[PDB]
């Protein structure tokens, strides 16, 4: 049914304001990973969007720089923002670059 | 005189579809009567109108396919307690 | 060992569930036997659609949730015996227009049956609608018990219907310690039209992949499934009780002050009800 959730998040590249993840894709992916993303502690509004699966890469661009940033993935049936999820979410923290 | 309702979230809103609600104290056949007079006076206007589904036992009153143009005129029925626009539902 | 739901809502006859959703597996092992599908269907997509979406059968949220609400092994009132009106689609979307007609079904159904007790999960919302929240209204007068998500908007569940209907029991969500459940950048509603809140985080129940798989699922949608299995519990033993008499035996036996209000807006706290639903023991 819905594909579970990467059981590690890559982080392949940083720039000072964009972050590159990665993900091993499934065999037969169904139906979306909602990427959630904010800087840790509060002072930013969350921010999201939502990717297949199978597209196995994802980049979170217009970051600040130098600043700690949660990334958190949720295993969805419908993309819109207020549906249910899937399993268990997957979370990352990473430093992004300075300038 | 009656009112027209519609979802305040404007992407969630079917426009095309109402549902015409009358009021309580009326007769069972008071629905299909008001239906079929909504059906004629657009006619008479160009209007083509279809009647989905006609509220028996829960609410009296009707469900129709018309355009927005027509709800001035249907606001003007007799019996008629509000008019409401169709909007999206989902599963949470 | 039992799931963390089942757990929290445990403290230390002939009922029937109606439920408004997705198209069900009425053959998976949880609820086979004691699910019925109906003649009704009313949603916004060709009747085809379903058959042709190689993906899947568009069943996984309509089986999730019976299966939490009467699940042989998952489930809160294995017991329960119940019947599925598809009102929700292959997107998950469906009509104010379509639940009115499949309210309308259950009150018809309603008079047709003997005398007994009648509970309504609608684990959906939408903005608020005037005439879904008369809708509701006069099928509690009608002494049906029905049961709602507060939905999935980290708002004011007063903006949503049914959520918004005060002669409807709005179920919030709660987690594993006992928190406001977080969804995406949402989740669980809040303010003075949530009535409590039940377990809808990490929900263990019926996976449509298969007859005998279970899935963990979150959300309103999930709160709402244990409050309808915890009333039809209730109604199994005292087939008589008002929607009053079953409402005021919800809020009595719920454990309170447990939630952290620290998650709501400032302005919310003091609305909002300190409940996490539990059976009578």
């Amino acid at each position: 049914g819905v594909s579970d959730v990467p059981r590690d998040l890559e982080v392949v590249a940083a720039t000072p304001t964009s972050l590159l993840i990665s993900w091993p894709p499934p065999s037969h992916g169904y139906g979306y990973y909602r990427i959630t993303y904010g800087e840790t502690g509060g002072n930013s509004p969350v921010q999201e969007f939502t990717v297949p699966p199978g597209k196995g890469t994802a980049t979170i661009s217009g970051l600040k720089p130098g600043v700690d940033y949660t990334i958190t993935v949720y295993a969805v049936e419908y993309p819109y923002k207020h549906s249910g999820y899937y399993h268990r979410p997957i979370s990352i923290n990473y430093r992004t670059e300075i300038d | 005189t009656a009112t027209f309702h519609r979802c305040a979230k404007d992407p969630w809103r079917l426009p095309g579809t109402y549902v015409v609600v009358l009021k309580e104290e009326t007769h069972l056949s008071q629905s299909e009567r008001t239906a079929r007079r909504l059906q004629a006076q657009a006619a008479r206007r160009g209007y083509l109108t279809k009647i989905l589904h006609v509220f028996h036992g829960l609410l009296p009153g009707f469900l129709v396919k018309m355009s927005g143009d027509l709800l001035e005129l249907a606001l003007k029925l007799p019996h008629v307690d509000y008019i409401e626009e169709d909007s999206s539902v989902f599963a949470q | 060992s039992i799931p963390w739901n089942l757990e929290r809502i445990t403290p230390p006859s002939l009922v029937e569930v109606y439920l408004l959703d997705t198209s069900i597996q009425s053959d998976h092992r949880e609820i086979e036997g004691r699910v019925m599908v109906t003649d009704f269907e009313n949603v916004p997509e060709e009747d085809g659609t379903r058959f042709h979406r190689q993906a899947s059968k568009c069943d996984s949220h309509g089986t999730h949730l019976a299966g939490v609400v009467s699940g042989r092994d998952a489930g809160v009132a294995k017991g329960a015996s119940m019947r599925s009106l598809r009102v929700l689609n292959c997107q998950g979307k469906g009509t104010v227009s379509g639940t009115l007609i499949g309210l309308e079904f259950i009150r018809k159904s309603q008079l047709v049956q003997p005398v007994g007790p009648l509970v309504v999960l609608l684990p959906l919302a939408g903005g608020y609608s005037r005439v879904l929240n008369a809708a509701c209204q006069r099928l509690a007068r009608a002494g049906v018990v029905l049961v709602t998500a507060a939905g999935n908007f980290r708002d004011d569940a007063c903006l949503y219907s049914p959520a918004s209907a005060p002669e409807v029991i709005t179920v919030g969500a709660t987690n594993a310690q006992d928190q406001p459940v977080t969804l995406g950048t949402l989740g669980t509603n809040f303010g003075r039209c949530v009535d409590l809140f039940a377990p809808g985080e990490d929900i263990i129940g019926a996976s449509s992949d298969c007859s005998t798989c279970f899935v963990s699922q979150s959300g309103t949608s999930q709160a709402a499934a244990h409050v309808a299995g915890i009333a039809a519990m209730m109604l199994s033993a005292e087939p008589e009780l008002t929607l009053a008499e079953l409402r005021q035996r919800l809020i009595h036996f719920s454990a309170k002050d447990v939630i952290n209000e620290a998650w709501f807006p400032e302005d919310q706290r003091v609305l909002t009800p300190n409940l996490v639903a539990a059976l009578p023991p």
